[PDB]
């Protein structure tokens, strides 16, 4: 069965075109448009991946990171974060909320995708 | 006494901010489509051109603040008056908005308060950009779920002159700045305005390119309910 | 007193302009393809999608400039060091520059006076970033008809530290500039130096690397000859 | 029988999607890296029409367009000036020089070319 990848970010112009690549490899995609939607989806399911932004209306991605690692369900779900914050201390505080790898916008497509390929093996 | 040197900081920090969201489309689109030949029918592929075409004219509208900013500076910002009927010049500019509004459901309406033709010895290229400039803001600052949106464009002949006003049932402004979001580089730091983009030039620009034609702009708006942006021009000959 | 508000005004025009061009080419190059599926051969396909892959990287270059301007008057700019072979650093960046050199004519060459590996303790990405500059600088300011143009990085150890000396066949640059080539937003306003992309800040962020590095950056150069710009960074630990 | 263009510009990016743009038409295109190499070619063919950029090395167009309302036979040659330079000036300057029409870059290559046959008929 195929790997289920949550995409949680607020621009339908970016999930458009990481949905699109995700679903080259075979991958099935969940969208979200902000954190609060991406959690909600999270009691249905439990994805094998989430790719992440930080700054979203309602809820941002630090909320998300964090909330990910206080329920047990989720703490071992691999999160990629992909954002516009290139910030020197917004990646190290990613990765203090559990954040496997953090990715910075403008981005590859393809860098993306080896990097997702890598934390799905 | 010249805070201008740190306003102009934040503004060299909005021009990146500017750039870089349509970058990382036209980047990311472009590297897709050049891998994905084989993958890629027929509609995505002019689809994802879109994108890049779509996200360029941003970043042109981008180089056109900044060109402007230099005409502001310099104060060589000039305008170009023919006649020109306004019924037809704001259904220019309600038209080439129509679509970025319906990308978040807002509808773009015209009522004209007189009988058509309106003519009046305008640059038509500005006032375009003017009406274009604060139609933009009413979808921007549209609220973010909401039912039925719009923003319209109300002609009238009011003092003299051509009364334009243009309403929205948008977010609204704040009383407290309600006089200085016509300064150069001011935004309103909200909460509501985390991931909207601007360099706060365009209310700045709309403001002189007004009174170079010997008009006034102000605005009216309440938090909540929406704004009502006025600009009133002489008639001229 | 603060003539940095005069001289950030010109820095808004430049990055005007060096938005400018590569807009150009990716505003056209995409609506060309969008118009005329059914008159590209696949070659002429792929070769104007990697036009606006390679020209939205230039818009990439100016976009980190930005940032990196944002981190230099916030005082923010940092580094990382790790153990990291400089030879294979320095062919990792004249790969980077290669194609856009043969853009110019101009090739590069990597010669190095001391045993690789050279084991530095720095942070592989600003040095790489370093030597990017100024190999761009090489070819951006090669002599403009003559033939055989280079750049040559040539990597040496002197006076307990490592020596990087990036030569080019340039314009050269007067000693009266010499002096101020490293500040933000100097650039030498020549005749040649007409339709150059240019910034300013490249050097201002390279000396400010190189410093937190505890090294120093220094050029000779004679007008005709060509350019000699040298980095020296302690070896570490 | 199918017109002749002379393609004058300092870039080759740009040169090459105009020159794309104009053989879509059926129209040949010579190239001219600069003023002074554009005008040894006026000596050799005279065009249909001829685009112009103004900043370049050797010859700007400036000087370009003022030769061609000196001599003769180039008097009456179209010239689309096609040019980053956006000033009111700078037009009304190529204007006064004999250039009929001015288009900013970047520009819309429809209609540049609508701007061509426009020219052309
Ligand atoms: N229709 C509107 N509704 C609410 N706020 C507005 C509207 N138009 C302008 N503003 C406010 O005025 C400020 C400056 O606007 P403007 O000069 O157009 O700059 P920009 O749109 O580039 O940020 C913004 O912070 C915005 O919040
Ligand atoms: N290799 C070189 N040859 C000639 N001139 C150079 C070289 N490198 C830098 N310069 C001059 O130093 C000035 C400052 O350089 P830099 O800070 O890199 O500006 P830019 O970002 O515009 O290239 C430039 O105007 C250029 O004229
Ligand atoms: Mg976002
Ligand atoms: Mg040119």
């Amino acid at each position: 069965m195929s790997k289920k990848v949550l995409l949680v970010d607020d621009s339908a112009v970016l999930r458009k075109i990481v949905s699109f690549n995700l679903k080259k490899e075979g991958y099935e995609v969940i969208e979200a448009e902000n954190g609060q939607i991406a959690l909600e989806k999270l009691s249905e399911f439990t994805p094998d991946l989430i790719v992440l932004d930080i700054m979203m209306p309602v809820m941002d991605g630090f909320t998300v990171l964090k909330k990910l690692q206080e329920k047990e369900e989720w703490k071992r779900i691999p999160v990629i974060v992909l954002t516009a914050k290139g910030g020197e201390e917004d990646e190290s505080l990613a990765l203090s909320l559990g954040a496997r790898k953090v990715m910075r916008k403008p981005f590859s497509p393809s860098q993306f995708i080896e990097e997702v390929k890598h934390l799905l093996n | 006494l010249k805070r201008i040197d740190r306003m102009k900081t934040e503004f060299i920090a909005n021009i990146s901010h500017e750039l870089r969201t349509p970058l990382t489309a036209i980047k990311a689109y472009a590297e897709t489509i050049y891998n994905s030949l084989g993958e890629l029918d027929l509609s995505t592929l002019k689809e994802f051109l879109e994108v890049i075409i779509d996200q360029s004219n941003h970043l042109e509208n981008l180089l056109n603040e900044l060109l402007d900013f230099s005409r502001l500076e310099r104060k060589s910002l000039q305008i170009n008056r023919e006649k020109v009927d306004l019924c037809d010049l704001v259904e220019s500019a309600v038209n080439a908005i129509k679509e970025f509004a319906s990308s978040h459901n807002v509808n773009v309406l015209f009522e004209s308060n007189v009988p058509c033709p309106v003519e009046a010895y305008i640059d038509p290229t500005r006032i375009r950009q003017v009406l274009l400039n604060l139609l933009n803001n009413g979808v921007k600052y549209s609220k973010k779920d909401a039912p039925d949106k719009y923003v319209k464009v109300i002609l009238d002949e009011k003092d003299g002159g051509v009364l334009i006003i243009v309403e929205d049932n948008g977010i609204g402004i704040p009383d407290h700045a309600k006089d200085r979001i016509f300064e150069q580089f001011y935004r309103v730091d909200s909460s509501l305005t985390y991931e909207v983009p601007g360099t706060g030039l365009g209310l700045a620009i709309t403001k002189e390119i007004v009174e170079l034609h010997g008009g006034r702009i102000w605005v009216e708006s309440e938090v909540g309910k929406g704004s009502r942006f006025f600009v009133w021009i002489p008639k001229d000959r």
